[PDB]
C-alpha cells in the first residue's frame, strides 16, 4: 500500500 | 451573496459520509500536522484491480436553491509514482448527484445518480513533492440544476485513482456575491 494523502491516519470520532 | 448549504471542511470530521462497500474504498483520514488537524475522504487502491468505490454526502435540504454550485478541493497523486504493476492506476474520479423529496438514510442506490462530470487535476502530485509534503491542491467547480425535489445528495466515485477529497462546498448564488473587510 499507498497513502493519498500525507502523514494521513484514519480517523473516527468518538 | 452566497447561501452555503454544504461545508465539508467547515465540519471538521463529524459529518459521517456513507461508503459502499463496506471496508474497501473511501476512508474518513487525518492530517495532525499543522496546527489544526485536517479532514479529507481518501482512496488509493491503485495495482488492485477494477475499482468501484463510493462516498455519498448526507441528504442537503434544497431550500429556495435551484441552480447550485459544488466546489471541490482535492488531491491526486501521479500514477508514474506507483510500481509498473496507469495500467492499474488512473488520475479522475466522478461527481454524480441524485435528487429527492424523502432521506433514503443509509440505502444508497448508485442507478438513482447521474453523473455531473469527470473531474480532473489541474496539477498531479508528484512523488518528490508527496514527501515533501508539498502536496497539489486542485480546484474544480461544476454547477447543476434546475433542481425540484425537497433534496439531493452528492456522491464520489472512485475508479482507480490515488485521491485525496479535502473540502466540499455547495451554494447558491445571491445577487452582490462579494467578500469584505
Amino acid at each position: 500500500x499507498w497513502l493519498a494523502y500525507p502523514d494521513s491516519v484514519p480517523y473516527r470520532p468518538k | 451573496g452566497e447561501v452555503v448549504l454544504l461545508d465539508f471542511a467547515a465540519a471538521g470530521g463529524e459529518l459521517g459520509w456513507l461508503t459502499h462497500p463496506y471496508g474497501k474504498g473511501w476512508d474518513l483520514m487525518q492530517n495532525i500536522m499543522n496546527d489544526m488537524p485536517i479532514y479529507m475522504y481518501s482512496v488509493c487502491n491503485v495495482m488492485s484491480g477494477d475499482q468501484d468505490n463510493w462516498l455519498r454526502t448526507n441528504w442537503v435540504y434544497r431550500g429556495e436553491a435551484e441552480r447550485i454550485f459544488i466546489e471541490l478541493k482535492f488531491t491526486v497523486r501521479d500514477c508514474n509514482s506507483f510500481p509498473g504493476g496507469a495500467s492499474s492506476c488512473k488520475e479522475t474520479f466522478n461527481l454524480y448527484y441524485a435528487e429527492s423529496d424523502l432521506d433514503y438514510g443509509t440505502n444508497f442506490q448508485k442507478r438513482l445518480f447521474t453523473k455531473i462530470d469527470t473531474i480532473a487535476p489541474d496539477e498531479i502530485t508528484v512523488s518528490s513533492d508527496f514527501e515533501a509534503r508539498h502536496v497539489k491542491l486542485n480546484v474544480e467547480e461544476r454547477s447543476v440544476g434546475p433542481l425540484t425535489r425537497k433534496g439531493f445528495y452528492l456522491a464520489f466515485q472512485d475508479i482507480g485513482a490515488c485521491v485525496a477529497l479535502l473540502s466540499v462546498r455547495v451554494y447558491y448564488k445571491k445577487a452582490h456575491h462579494h467578500h469584505h473587510h
